[PDB]
């Protein structure tokens, strides 16, 4: 009937908090997408703007602008999700089943106008969100596709990742888009840099995060930063940001440019899935658990 | 007429799901028992202290659904080989979990992949895990045609596709499935799932999963071709291997999402409809196949009334034998002498009379005149043949129960006809037989059959390997199952090399110092990579002249039952490399009591001599 285990947390412009969750164990398997105005007011049901209930659980999930909401579903489909234009419903645009198995990872290219979407099929497709068609279909992995990030200012590259062991770095331009950029453990989570368009971070999954540099794939720095395997890393909005990586070891850190460790949350008892920092107050940091937590962080900067 | 599933990943609600799976027509539904993306955590808290229940229940079905519909899939992040301790830990307990999950609910079948070269702590789980508790479910091993890793798009940059022939890299598939089934010491509860993709591969990967446990064929949606109208439909390859599969009786299995306009299914029934018809030897041995049986030995042993009855519905082979007595009496007495000479007919070993009514067919075609004698030593087949004798042939046929070895003749004979053969020919002991009948034989008499052959191939089948390594009984040799020949219609097998022939005997023997005891050494060129587990055994004779019958498969007489192949297994099955010979040795042995066979393989690698001194096989004399 409900789901307790809270996947994605992203705050849009203003700062209203999108909540993705799906219900991972008991009778049903379904998921939910909800909205929050008043951030302070979640996981609270009750005391939300817009919810919808989806047929299947909700594995990954993005802010197409500001009313639209990307969501990779484990039946095998990507969704377009929008809100009405007074702000308290969320209704369906499209629902394609183009992959075969649990669409896991989703992100939306610079235009917002195309997506990148990364299966549990091995594939990884680009998407016209207007025209709602698959662009290009790409198997140039050989495992799950763990991770698929977008290039913040560019519409055609984008890195992906996966149990293959590979990070292939893609610029649609080129007859053959994918390239390997290596440096180990599998890659889990990729997080593009905000000022260098050209540097990036991952995570493996013996908890060890790598600063990465596009040009030379040498000397690369890097640090132990959790116990168990790296779920996901998110940049701070300052004009030199800070690094959140969350972790299956339910702990969350911060951490500078050099790597070193700014911040440490044990508030989460399950995993924790998302982090994302407030448009409003740069030094709050919201991340959402398994455990349906929501935890509001005081980042000491 | 087609047994399918479908595959799912996505199981929101179990019973809606299996409703529509059933609308749809699939007889059974392979979903996960625990939530695949739900990872869980057994060593570190907090998150080892997860509270709420960990799956759906068991009530959500009748004990009969989870019992003959569902089928388990194992959780796609349980890693066991994973190179983080901490992975391989978790998913160790994850795997137990799982698996115990399943055995809770007495599901029929579960699915487990083989993804990587290395899974060897998930064979050690997996044999774990049949080694504790009452639970007796299959345990299929997902494993594709072609690797994910060579069929990919050949779109990276500085890593690009090989574009060059890899003979045993384009096999690798095969040792993934080798190496576990060999670490889980050939369980009979583990068998192949196999993955089907949408370019096949070479043939020569395609042959190495003949002889293999197959139990099911993956089809994904991805690899239908869409018709005119719309409907999926599969390329002429791709048929080629789904009527291979469908003489294996696998279940087919439908994966992935929905590509087309079930239609999927339907195009499966179509093709399962249109397969050829199943000729008469086809239609005999259904149910026969693959199902080991003891050789019969009808010197010493008497044959039962309803093994007589099987052995006289052949009509080819009575037909020839018909005939080559035919062409006997036209040679034997010309057409001037029709009514001057009577024939000497003797049938040695007449069961209950089939090989008697021939010889009466034969004489009448033949128009030449004959005096019969019906020779048995089964006092009960002869208690048919005086019956008969009575009410039908009368002094024309002069029944004798004897053994023919120690019947003293009235007159010498102009043909002796006897049926003494086995599937290898002279294993029934026919040689010293018709030996001890040369004697009552005229100095120019003819023996119908006057030359038999047998003839060996290499065969390649885990599946026979496995069901030889199930003839183990209590109080006797716990490997003697290895070393006696088994009569079987073998047929998930794959022949390694042509027959060749074996052993030759001919009669009249007009030789003295004769001796039916040989040795011969076989030499098989193998032209493909594999493994050995036993030599395939078939026979061929010359009745008379030109009139032959056969079991060899090349030459095979058409629509003839009365015999199967044999099989002689090896204790410790051998790995054949491309372009290896196989080198085997036969022999053919005996005493004044019993006769047997003894052999081994001398090439790539030795065997243990098998039967040495018929310890574990004779056939009396
Ligand atoms: C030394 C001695 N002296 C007298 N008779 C002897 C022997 C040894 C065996 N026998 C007979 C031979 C006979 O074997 C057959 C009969 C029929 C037919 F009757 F159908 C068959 F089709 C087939 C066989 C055997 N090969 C497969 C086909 C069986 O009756 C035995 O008792």
């Amino acid at each position: 009937c409900m789901e307790r285990q809270l996947e994605a947390a992203r705050y849009r412009s203003d700062g209203a908090l999108l909540l993705g969750a799906s219900s991972l164990s008991g009778r049903c398997w379904a998921g939910s997408l909800w909205l929050f105005k008043d951030p302070c007011a979640a996981p609270n049901e009750g005391f939300c703007s817009a919810g919808v209930q989806t047929e299947a659980g909700v594995a990954d999930l993005t802010w197409v602008g500001e009313r639209g909401i990307l969501v990779a579903s484990d039946s095998g489909a990507v969704e377009l999700w929008e809100l009405d234009e007074n702000e308290t419903l969320i209704v369906s645009k499209f629902c394609k089943y183009e992959h075969d198995d649990i669409v896991s990872t989703v992100s939306v290219l610079s235009s917002g106008t195309q997506a990148v979407s990364g299966s549990k099929d091995i594939c990884i497709k680009v998407w016209d969100l207007a025209q709602q068609v698959v662009l290009s279909s790409y198997r140039a992995h050989a495992a799950q596709v763990t991770c698929v990030a977008a290039s913040p200012h560019k519409d055609s590259v984008f890195l992906s990742c996966s149990e293959d062991n590979r990070i292939l770095l893609w610029d649609t331009r080129c007859p053959k888009p994918a390239s390997q950029i290596g440096c180990g453990y599998l890659p889990t989570s990729l997080a593009w840099h905000p000022q260098q368009s050209e540097v990036f971070v991952f995570g493996d999954e013996n908890g060890t995060v790598s600063l990465v540099d596009t040009k030379s794939t040498s000397c690369v720095l890097s640090s132990a930063v959790h116990s168990q395997c790296v779920t996901g890393l998110v940049f701070s909005p300052h004009s030199v940001p800070f690094l959140a990586s969350l972790s299956e070891d339910c702990s969350l850190a911060v951490l500078d440019s050099s790597l070193s460790e700014l911040f440490r949350s044990q508030a989460h008892r399950d995993f924790v899935r998302d982090a994302t920092w407030s448009p409003l107050n740069h030094s709050l940091l919201t991340t959402v658990g398994w455990d349906h937590q929501v935890v509001h962080h005081v980042v000491p900067t | 007429r087609v047994s399918s599933g479908r595959d799912l990943n996505c199981v929101p609600e179990i019973a809606d799901t299996l409703g529509a799976v059933a609308k749809q027509g699939f007889d059974f539904l392979c979903m996960p028992v625990f939530h695949p993306r739900f990872k869980r955590e057994f060593i570190q808290e907090p998150a080892k202290n997860r509270p709420g229940p960990q799956t759906r229940s068991d009530l959500l079905l009748s004990g009969r659904d989870w019992n003959t519909l569902i089928v388990g899939k194992l959780s796609p992040w349980i890693r066991p080989d994973s190179k983080v301790e901490k992975i391989r830990r978790n998913s160790e307990a994850a795997m137990l979990q799982e698996l115990n999950f399943g055995a809770y609910l007495g599901l029929p079948a579960f699915l487990l992949p083989l993804n990587q070269e290395d899974n060897t702590n998930l064979a050690r789980v997996l044999t774990n895990h049949i080694h504790t508790g009452h639970h007796s479910s299959m345990f299929w091993m997902r494993v594709p045609l072609v690797a994910p890793e060579d069929l990919r798009d050949d779109i990276i940059e500085n890593a690009p596709t090989t574009h060059t022939e890899e003979y045993s890299g384009e096999e690798k598939t095969w040792m993934w499935w080798h190496n576990f089934r060999t670490l889980c010491d050939y369980s009979k509860r583990i068998a192949v799932a196999l993955e089907i993709g949408a370019d096949l591969p070479s043939n020569h990967v395609i042959d190495r999963w003949l002889g293999e446990p197959i139990k099911a064929a993956i089809l994904p949606t991805s690899i239908f071709l869409t018709n005119k109208k719309g409907f999926p439909v599969l390329s002429k390859m791709h048929q080629r291997l789904i009527f291979r599969l469908l003489k294996l009786e696998v279940q087919f299995i439908i994966t992935g999402t929905n590509h087309h306009s079930c239609s999927y299914l339907q195009y499966l029934e179509y093709l399962s409809q249109n397969r050829p018809p199943p000729n008469a030897y086809e239609l005999f041995a259904k149910g026969y196949e693959d199902y080991l049986q003891s050789p019969l030995q009808p010197l010493m042993d008497n044959l039962e009334s309803q093994t007589y009855e099987v052995f006289e519905k052949d009509p080819i082979k009575y037909s020839q034998y018909q005939q080559a007595i035919y062409k006997c009496l036209l040679d034997r007495v010309p057409e001037e002498e029709k009514d001057t000479n009577v024939q000497v007919l003797m049938v040695l070993g007449a069961g209950r009379g089939p090989l008697v009514n021939a010889s009466l067919r034969a004489a009448k075609q033949a128009d030449r005149r004959i005096k019969l004698y019906a020779v048995e030593k089964n006092p009960n087949a002869v208690v048919t043949l005086e019956n008969w004798q009575f009410e039908e042939w009368g002094s024309q046929v002069t029944v004798v129960s004897s053994d023919t070895r120690e019947w003293v003749a009235p007159e010498k004979a102009d043909i002796i006809v006897s049926e003494l053969l086995g599937s290898f020919a002279d294993n029934e002991l026919s040689p010293e037989c018709l030996d001890g009948a040369q004697h009552f034989l005229k100095d120019d008499g003819v023996s119908i059959p006057g030359e038999y052959t047998s003839f060996l191939a290499p065969i390649s089948s885990s599946k026979l390997y496995n069901e030889v390594r199930a003839c183990r009984e209590k109080d006797r040799d716990p490997e003697a199952q290895f070393e006696m020949p088994y009569v079987v219609r073998l047929h998930n097998f794959h022949q390694l090399s042509a027959p060749q022939p074996c052993f030759t005997f001919s009669h009249p023997n007009r030789d003295p110092m004769i001796d039916n005891n040989r040795y011969c050494t076989l030499e098989f060129p193998v032209e493909v990579n594999t493994v050995l587990h036993g030599f395939a055994g078939y026979f061929e004779t010359v009745l008379y002249q030109d009139i032959t019958l056969s079991i060899r498969p090349e030459t095979h007489s058409p629509g003839m039952f009365s015999w199967f192949p044999i099989l002689f297994p090896i204790k410790q099955p051998i790995t054949v490399r491309e372009g290896q010979t196989i080198c085997v040795r036969f022999w053919r042995c005996s005493n004044s009591k019993k006769v047997w066979y003894e052999w081994a393989v001398t090439a790539p690698v030795c065997s243990a001599i098998h039967n040495p001194t018929g310890r574990s096989y004779t056939i009396g004399l």
